[PDB]
Formats: C-alpha cells, structure tokens, sequence
C-alpha cells in the first residue's frame, strides 16, 4: 500500500505546496493549477514531477524530497540518482559552445512534448461491464507514444473529462 | 436434456470469480463489456477458468468457465477437462 | 556477489534455444553475428524475452529466457508475470479484434519500435574521460538518460559523432 516511484520526469521550482494530488494533470484541470501564479516574486521550493509504478502517466504528481518521505514512498533511491544525474549534466554543460546549449534546449523540447503525450488517449479499446454508482464504466485506454503493452484501465468518470471524443468513437465503430 | 459439448480448450486463465459463462463472449462483451475488466490477485472473487470452444459453435461463442459451472450445466465431454488439467 | 536487475521488458519473440544472453547484443551481433539468424519452426522453439536493464543504456539489451534469467539471479523477476500477463490479454484481445482496430495497432506498434531502435543509437557526444569513455546523449531520449560508455565499443559505429565532439574542442 506504499507507493513507488518508477520515474522521475522532470523538475521544477514552483509555489511552496504545490505538491500530490492537486497537481495531477486532471486535477488542475477541474479545479486549477496549485502553481498557477507562479513565474520571481514569490520564494520557490524545488519539486520533481513523478511517475508512480502501477499508475500511468495522467497520475504523475509533483513532490518534494520531504513529502515523499512524509509518504514513505519506495524507490527513494531513485531520487538520490537523479539528483547525481542532473549535477552531472550541469556541470557536463560548463561552457559548452551556444551550439551545444542550443543542441540541448532543441532535444530537450521535443522530450518534454513526448513525454506529454503519454497523458493523452490516443484511443479506447474496451470498456467494462460494471458501472460506478454514476454510472461510469471503466476504459481501457491506449495512450499516444506508448506501445499497448502500456495501455491502463481507467474511472471513466476522469477520461470522460477531457476525452469524451474517443469514448463516443469507441462506441460508435461498433453499431 | 439437450446436453451442450465441450469441444476444446483454448486457453486458461486466474479470472474475478463470476466473470465466466454467456457474458464472457466476444459478443457480449463487445456489448456490454468485459465482466473482468481490470482484475489481479487484489481481490477474490478469485479462480481458475477455461476457455472453452464449443461443438457445433463458432469461435466467437466461445465463453470461460470453470469446473463449478461446468459441471452445472452437466456439459458432455467432461473427459477432456481432467485431461486438459495434466 | 554481483546482481543484474530487470528495467523493463521491451520485446518478446519465439527464438532458437541458446540465442540468448551477451552475444544478443546490438554490437555482439555486428561484431560476431546474430545466434538467432535464419531460425525456423526445423529446431526447438522458445520464448525469448529483451530487456532492458537497470544501470545499462538500451545498447546492452539482450535477449533472455525465464530460464537465463533465474540461472543468472537476475532481480525484477516478478515484472516478468505482469508482463506474461499483460501479452497473453494483448494478444488474446487481438484474436477477435475488428480489421479497422488491427491496423491501428499494427502501425503504432511500428511507430513504437521505430522509437526503440533510436535509444540505441548516439544522437550526440558530450564529454571523454581523462580508448577514453564517451558521455552519450541517446538519440529520443532525455539528457538524464546519458551515459557513460566504452570508448573502444561506441567508436567502432559511432567515429563521425567523436570527430564533431572533438572539432568542437
């Protein structure tokens, strides 16, 4: 019942408490981003963005090395690679050439638009046979940039949220 | 009665208890959806079923099953269910 | 008391007995050939999986059997039958999938293992130690999954990407 984590997908410095639960893409979408004033002019607090094992992508959330303990999370050493990792890379870019930095921003853009594509379905692919008590079933979505060996079961009362297009094109390519 | 066969045993499976018979078709399921949606050893509701091919039914009538309901429906062809379990 | 640990499982195909292990690499292979060349039916079958290991950037992934895996001591082994699992419901949905639904995951699975044949493939090189070891940035991948290799394994595929590292310098 202790969660893990599986990746670490990216950092940022952001509001003091813009942290779990609130900051999953869905989250913000329904009541809005914890972070969403923030640019300079408020203190910031280092967070890292996470992708838990056993949960896909749309459930990644922001944390801090204190609330991850606080949550006493597994894979705790990930986080100390990743932090060893990234001084490299910072370091790894002592001068380096505008060349190099522009080769860097470049990569490191087309990454980050990768990476949130896997929040996106790309399409559904079965449905199951109870409802909840709102009468959602749930979906068995496959997500854009992901093989199906990927593809999760979901509530349908969140995918219905934003990708009530793919459930009626679900539907509709069989009657 | 009018006593169904077992032809064949394509598959198995460790399936939610209860996801088995007429509302496992691929038909049915298409329809309705999959009685074992996303299930795992989380919960039990929890056995063994067999995916069964019938005499005289295409592929897409095929449907899981279990020895319990099997045996309920006194499904002739019994022989080949002992002899799929070795 | 060395332990290799499962990353994840990228592949799984059916393979002539033995062709798994070191000589299953990307590099293995082109330097001394593939142990799975032209297999058929014509001999034993059996069902290989390539992984991608933890610590080790994806031109080390090698192709293994539940059996190499458990022989070795390999760690991560319980991925294996969420994996087994999750391809046999893949592979069992696909049996009745509809012709329109097939094809759509025919091509993405392309598209899928266009992207996996990149992570082996250096996009860059971004610093040798004091044949040196090369800091690689991988092609599709982050900056956080660059790693350090071989000087005398990346040169014998990779010469041009030291050359437009060291006219840089």
């Amino acid at each position: 019942e202790f969660e893990t984590i599986e990746r670490f997908m990216d950092c940022r410095i952001g509001r003091k408490g813009a942290t779990g639960a609130t900051t999953t893409i869905y989250a913000v979408e329904a009541d809005g981003d914890p972070n969403a004033g923030f640019e300079n002019k408020e203190p910031g607090e280092i967070q890292y963005l996470i992708k838990w094992k056993g949960w896909s992508h749309i459930h990644n959330t922001w944390e801090t090395e204190e609330t991850l303990k606080q949550q006493n999370v597994r894979g705790m050493k990930k986080l100390d690679n990743y932090k060893k990792k990234d001084q490299e890379t910072k370091r790894w870019l002592k001068n380096a050439s505008p060349e190099d930095v522009e080769y860097y921003n470049c990569q490191q853009e087309l990454t980050d638009d990768l990476h949130k594509q896997y929040q996106i379905v790309g399409r559904i692919i079965a449905h199951s046979n109870q409802k909840s008590a709102a009468g959602y079933p749930d979906y068995y979505c496959k997500w854009q940039g992901l093989p199906y060996s990927e593809c999760s079961w979901e509530d349908g009362a969140l995918i219905s949220k934003k990708f009530q297009a793919c459930i009626d094109e679900y539907f509709s390519r069989k009657k | 009665e009018e006593f169904e066969t077992i032809e064949r045993f394509m598959d198995c499976r460790i399936g939610r208890k209860g996801a088995t018979g007429a509302t496992t078709t691929i038909y049915a399921v298409e329809a309705d959806g999959d009685p074992n949606a996303g299930f795992e050893k989380n919960k039990e509701p929890g056995e063994i079923q067999y995916l069964i091919k019938w005499k005289g039914w295409s592929h897409i009538h095929n449907t899981w099953e279990t020895e319990e309901t099997l045996k309920q429906q006194n499904v002739r062809g019994m022989k080949k269910l002992d002899n799929y379990k070795k």
